[PDB]
RNA sequence: CGUGGAGGUCAGUGACGAAGCCUAGACCGUAAGGUCGGGUCGAACGGCCUCUAGUGCAGAUCUUGGUGGUAGUAGCAAAUA
RNA sequence: AUAUUGGCGAGAGACCGAUAGCGAACAAGUACAGUGAUGGAAAGAUGAAAAGAACUUUGAAAAGAGAGUGAAAAAGUACGUGAAAUUGUUGAAAGGGAAGGGCAUUUGAUCAGACA
């Protein structure tokens, strides 16, 4: 269960890559602004690689949301938690990578004990 | 001794891997030799035959 | 060459007695980095400019 | 030693190995794949066929 | 073709691709080679994966081993495991 | 240091030998010698605006 | 958006594994990028508010280092054996 | 009272962190080069402790396989980590004189999430 929302919808599902991060190595898949005067990708031609622009901007309503329908919060301690104690449907809480496993079931029996959603809990745990 | 001996040989690797002639080879070859790039030869005579 | 002067026989004497590789005891002190003579020279591979 | 890729029980199995081992690259990979998934003896008999000119390895790549 | 018109080429090599494709993706599935069905008590979606952890429990319930569990590693997987039977025990 | 990267004797080895122009090492018998001196972009050369 | 260092703060993360690296495993962002899982690792490092700058590379016949194809190729045929 | 890129003795730093900082973190003004004046580098990291792999075995030997030390040889004096280029093997796949890239979908492989 999730706060209400829409359908999530994503105007451009691939990601932008660098216009020859493919060819070359050294050019890597950052997306990087053509800035050549005759770069056939800044001019716009036909068959060549989709540039960022605003108008694949997501919708408002749904723009952080993850497909649980949630927002994804970052946790480190059981004090971060308790702030979406009050927010369980609008938030999730992922725990941050560095968190050792003691802390991580710590972390899981607040939560679970809160109600809030955890995004990874399955995490370092090889119970 | 033996020791001695093994590390004395496990020490030589890098050396003789570069052909090393042992200890006494330090020749040193420098980082590009400007004879080499002569320039735009064909105008008087040129640096090599 | 032969018939030297006594200037560059001791010269040449200081070059024979530090003709020498490393002795193997150096090798197993404590803290020891030295391994290798890198300072070892030979006649026909790097001459001593008299 | 960590040896390449193994996909066989270690109970049953023996390596061998030879490293920085002064032979040309080229021909030492086409004369191990000449003799690769064989077996061991007739492996053996091959190559000693390949010293005596009867028959030779395979040069691919 | 252009000596040989009448007979299909492409639709021939085309329709013997796909037979020798998909014979060979049996030949694996019945070895087993792919992974099970989602569903299957043997799949593990859902939950994490670890050539680790899976070669630890590989040799304790007793060969591949371009997938290799390091004694570091197997050292490191049992004391993480008695901490986490220690945990189950001051559970229960 | 003011001296920093400044130290090395070297000349640009001129226009039309397939290198590019920068200051190279003169000498001989060192490795050093035939390198990028001065600039920036070489390496042991001088800083860009050197922090005063 | 990102990076090195500084003041403040989270009584922040960390040998129950910091950073780093690898990963057709995941997610967020139009993007700069950010987040998580696994492997590897073994001792430090983040968020936020600010301060500061030797702060972001595809090129400069760029600099230094490393590595390829060429290629097991040219070649190892002067001086009778 | 003033000056002080030298010498001697100190104390600091919003400095640099091994291609940086002095050229030099290291037997560095060394090695090396030049007749000479002069020019002038590369190069730090096993581990807490060498405990640096006894012994068996294959090999002429280097080494290999066992064994062993160590927390760890996924730390073996090529030693912390170990990127990319480049390469070997394995598995999958494509290939009738390019390869790559855009949109869409087939197919194969793979994979996340949820309880009126």
């Amino acid at each position: 269960a999730s706060l209400p929302h829409p359908k999530i919808v994503k105007k451009h599902t691939k990601k932008f890559k660098r216009h020859h991060s493919d060819r070359y190595h050294r050019v890597a898949e950052n997306w990087r602004k053509q800035k050549g005067i005759d770069s056939v990708v800044r001019r716009r031609f036909r068959g060549n690689i989709s540039q960022p622009k605003i108008g694949y901007g997501s919708n408002k309503k749904t723009k952080f949301l993850s497909p649980s329908g949630h927002k994804t919060f970052l946790v480190a301690n059981v004090k971060d938690l308790e702030t979406l104690t009050m927010h369980t449907k609008t938030y999730a809480a992922e725990i941050a990578h560095n968190i050792s496993a003691k802390n991580r079931v710590v972390i899981l029996a607040r939560a679970k004990a809160l109600g809030i959603k955890v995004t990874n809990p399955k995490g370092r745990l090889a119970l | 001794r033996s020791k001695a001996d093994r590390m004395a040989k496990m020490e030589r690797r890098e050396r003789n891997r570069h052909a090393k002639q042992g200890e006494s080879d330090r020749h040193n070859a420098v980082s590009l030799s400007k004879h080499l790039f002569s320039g735009k030869r064909g105008v008087g005579k040129t640096d090599f035959r | 060459a032969a018939q030297k002067s006594f200037r560059i026989k001791q010269k040449m004497a200081k070059a024979k007695k530090q003709n020498r590789p490393l002795p193997q005891w150096i090798r197993l002190r404590t803290n020891n980095t030295i391994r290798y003579n890198a300072k070892r020279r030979n006649w026909r591979r790097t001459k001593m400019n008299i | 030693a960590r040896y390449g890729a193994t996909s066989t029980n270690p109970a049953k199995s023996a390596s061998a190995r030879g490293s920085y081992l002064r032979v040309s690259f080229k021909n030492t990979r086409e004369t191990a794949q000449a003799i690769n998934g064989w077996e061991l003896t007739k492996a053996q008999k091959y190559l000693e066929q390949v010293l005596d000119h009867q028959r030779a390895i395979p040069f691919r790549r | 073709s252009k000596n040989s018109i009448n007979r299909p080429k492409l639709t021939s090599n085309l329709h013997h691709k796909v037979h020798s494709l998909n014979k060979k993706r049996a030949q694996r599935e019945r070895a087993g080679l792919l992974k099970p069905a989602r569903s299957s008590v043997n799949s593990k979606s859902g939950e994490i994966k670890s050539v680790a952890l899976d070669l630890y429990f590989q040799n304790k319930k007793n060969s591949i081993t371009t997938r290799t569990l390091s004694k570091k590693r197997a050292k490191k997987i049992e004391r993480n495991l008695k901490y986490a039977t220690q945990r189950k025990l001051l559970v229960d | 240091s003011e001296k920093a990267g400044h130290q090395t004797s070297a000349e640009s080895w001129g226009t039309g030998r397939a290198v590019a122009r920068i200051p190279r090492v003169g000498g001989g018998g060192t490795g050093r010698s035939g390198q990028g001196a001065f600039g920036n972009m070489c390496r042991g050369g001088r800083m860009f605006a050197p922090t005063k």
